[PDB]
């Protein structure tokens, strides 16, 4: 798990990383540690990414919002745990870290555990985009821009989602 | 550039409409017309977007419509504070925008007043300096919008014309001036020059002659 | 939520200038930002736009001379203007595209800066040349033409301030040269023309110039 929790690099949420696993954690280093169905195996999967502090609430069954709808979706019947910690010291830089991105536009909501890494221009209006960004023709990913002085809700949080199949 | 009337006016409590005529590739092609209110020295303020919609906070006295290539802004129950310049705007394709030339809206606080025009020929002192300026001074008009055209004999003159924007006088009517710069030979080589001042559809001509 | 433009001023024709627009309360890195300009006394003109991925578009009037850009970290938008011409004289506004909660543009501009004035001109300090406007209902209008000075302002009095009734000093015109001219007229009794003296006193403090011009019937 040190490979997962102490990975030096984390994924953008739109390109969330998934590791096949084939009470020590349950640690004062985490700020969120919520389990569903199977409170504290065939297969275990560790999905990890970075989102804003105030989006961690979206990494839970039955949630809505740009992260849950367009970036990472858990099923109603989720059995697994959601673990998060503040990573402002790692993922913010003076001037801003713009390397972390999220998907802002999509023609439909993700299905559970679906991953969308498309960079296709999003047609928001009546005119086809033909591959070019412009009015009502949007590049579908947007940078976070994590600055060290941001409030806590706007700071980067690293998230690990453990699924029990 | 979209075409708007230069001036519209109405009395307090009345309704008025400002038109905005574009072409098939802008107003004609999209439901993307917006309107802006601009008070003197201030930035434009968004009043209408998507032809008919009002931002939160904008009074329901303001409404927008479109027919063919012409968009319209209607203002009901005119109030003194509505006096301002108004601009229409349309998406124009290919991520570009076009604005109208703007309409001065006057909320009438006195009877309309026709301009007084005085036209001075070049002085003998200025001609001695090898220059020649015709001076057309326009005063006491209301609402404050005029257009000025110059003529040499009966032909239109565009080169060498400099005209101010109207500005409010101390009696709340308006003044403007227009200058026609000529060479001495140009001045002496024609029978007459005229300053034509148009206000509320009424044009008055004043004329001077070298002779 | 606001936009604050800086960088305007006087620049010679052919010169370059960079305008800045600092945002507060939202990030230019996540919004669709434009510049719009307005020539003195004239209408609004859209100049340029930049999208979140960096793609830019420009009015044909400025294409190849102007460049829109942003510095995400300073939360600032710029307009680099090269090879400036007289026709580029204007107040320059930065503006945010109006969007819904999903960040889709409505086609309108909701947040505007206060504007920054750019004047493209080779004018430099110069005192006026003054010419008499001779008189020619019992009233006559006579005046003084105050030509080709820079910068504002001039003051005009008549008979050293003794003559105030009937005086109308008009606002100056700013010519394409970048110099100013104005006129001052007095309406006087026709019965006074043969025997009363009318002198206009023009003061232009920036050039330390003063002119008295007697205005006589021709
Ligand atoms: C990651 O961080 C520290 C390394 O000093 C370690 O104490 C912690 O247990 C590690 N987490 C793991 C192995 O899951």
């Amino acid at each position: 798990f040190g490979e997962v929790f102490n990975a030096t690099r984390f994924a953008s949420v739109y390109a969330w990383n998934r590791k096949r696993i084939s009470s020590v954690l349950y640690s004062a280093s985490f700020s969120t540690f919520k389990c569903y169905g199977v409170s504290p195996f065939t297969n275990v999967y560790a999905d990890s990414f970075v989102i804003r502090g105030d989006e961690v609430r979206q990494i839970a069954p039955g949630q809505t919002g740009k992260i849950a709808d367009y970036n990472y979706k858990l099923p109603d019947d989720f059995t697994g745990c959601v673990i998060a910690w503040n990573s402002n010291n790692l993922d913010s830089k003076v001037g801003g870290n713009y390397n972390y991105l999220y998907r802002l536009f999509r023609k439909s909501n993700l299905k559970p555990f679906e991953r969308d890494i498309s960079t296709e221009i999003y047609q928001a209006g009546s005119t086809p985009c033909n591959g070019v960004e412009g009015f009502n023709c949007y590049f579908p990913l947007q940078s976070y821009g994590f600055q060290p002085t941001n409030g806590v809700g706007y700071q980067p949080y690293r998230v690990v989602v453990l699924s029990f199949e | 550039a979209l075409t708007q009337p230069a001036s519209v006016s109405g009395s307090p409590g009345q309704s008025i409409t400002i038109s905005c005529t574009g072409t098939s590739s802008d107003v004609g092609s999209y439901n993307l017309v917006s309107w802006y209110q601009q008070h003197p020295g201030k930035a434009p303020k968004l009043m209408i977007y998507e032809v008919t919609k009002r931002p939160s906070g904008v009074s329901n006295r303001f409404s927008g419509s479109k027919s063919g290539n012409t968009a319209s802004l209607t203002i009901s129950g005119l109030q003194a504070e509505d006096e301002a310049d108004y601009y229409c705007c349309s998406y124009a394709g290919s991520s570009t925008w076009v604005f109208g030339g703007g309409t001065k809206l006057t909320v009438l606080g006195q009877p309309k007043a026709a301009p007084s025009v005085t036209l001075f020929p070049p002085s003998s002192e200025e001609l001695q300096a090898n220059k020649a300026t015709l001076v057309c001074l326009i005063s006491d008009f209301y609402p404050g919008a005029v257009t000025v055209a110059w003529k040499a004999d009966s032909s239109p003159v565009k080169a060498g014309v400099e005209t101010t924007t109207p500005s409010k006088q101390s009696n709340n009517k308006y003044a403007a001036s227009s200058y026609l710069s000529l060479t001495p030979e140009q001045w002496k080589s024609h029978r007459s020059y005229s300053c034509q001042v148009t206000h509320e559809g009424s044009t008055v001509e004043k004329t001077v002659a070298p002779t | 939520v606001q936009l604050v433009e800086t960088g305007g001023g006087l620049i010679q024709p052919g010169g370059s200038l960079r305008l800045s627009c600092a945002a507060s309360g939202f990030t230019v890195s996540s919004n669709y930002m434009s510049w719009v300009r307005q020539a003195p006394g004239k209408g609004l003109e859209w100049v340029s736009v930049i999208y979140t991925g960096g793609t830019t578009y420009y009015a044909d009037s400025v294409k190849g001379r102007f460049t829109i850009s942003r510095d995400n970290s300073k939360n600032t938008l710029y307009l680099q203007m090269n090879s400036l011409r007289a026709e580029d004289t204007a107040v320059y506004y930065c503006a945010r595209a109006h969007v819904d909660t999903a960040m889709v543009e409505s086609g309108a501009f909701d947040i505007w800066g206060q504007g920054t004035r750019v004047t493209v001109s080779s004018a430099s300090t110069k005192g006026p040349s003054v010419f008499p406007l001779a008189p020619s209902g019992g009233t006559a209008a006579l005046g003084c033409l105050v030509k080709d000075y820079f910068p504002e302002p001039v003051t005009v009095s008549w008979n050293s301030g003794a003559l105030t009734s009937g005086v109308h000093t008009f606002p100056a015109v700013l010519q394409s040269s970048g110099l100013y001219s104005l006129s001052s007229v007095v309406t006087v009794p026709s019965s006074s023309l043969g025997t009363q003296t009318y002198i206009c006193n023009v003061n232009h403090k920036p050039s330390n110039t003063k002119v008295d011009k007697r205005v006589e019937p021709k």
